[PDB]
């Protein structure tokens, strides 16, 4: 197993090669469309429902794990993302409404 | 060529080489497994199941 590269970033690459960087959710983007689909399917009638749904997603799990990087306000107030999730949902539903 | 105590040693990792053109590094093979198990044979299965691996 070989790589050809610049010597500077190799240092960065070395860590990666040790399989270190984990799976980290990209549901930020695909949140919206998915949410829309769910709505269409005919069950998400409230933002509470949406929040509940989101809990089953890996994004939520990721947030719970290591929040701050994922745009997160604070853990003490939310506890289990019960405001953050809402915020996300709200964001989704304004844009969706507009379209 | 020579090797030095460097970043992410492990220290199971054990190679370094050099040139004035490019600084060339090698790494040995990943470790082979410790065995505290039975390599599960096929005959231990039920009858139909042994056509999993024909």
């Amino acid at each position: 197993g070989i790589i050809i590269t610049d010597q500077s970033n190799v240092q960065y690459y070395l860590s990666v090669l040790n399989q270190q960087l984990p799976i980290e959710s990209q549901f930020v983007s695909k949140l919206v469309d998915n949410l829309n689909a769910e709505v269409v399917a005919g069950n998400i009638k409230c933002r509470n429902d949406a929040v509940n749904w989101l809990a089953y997603t890996y994004l939520y799990v990721r947030m719970l794990a290591s929040p701050m990087l994922y745009k997160v306000p604070d853990i003490s107030s939310d506890g289990q993302l019960k405001k953050f999730r809402e915020s996300l949902v709200h964001s989704a539903l304004c844009i969706l409404k507009e379209q | 060529k020579l090797m030095t105590v460097t970043k992410v040693s492990l220290p199971e990792g054990s190679f370094k080489r050099v040139k004035p053109q490019y600084d060339e590094i090698h790494i040995p093979a990943p470790s082979k497994p410790v065995i505290d198990y039975e390599l599960k044979e096929i005959t231990s299965l039920p009858d139909w199941c042994q056509e999993a691996f024909p």
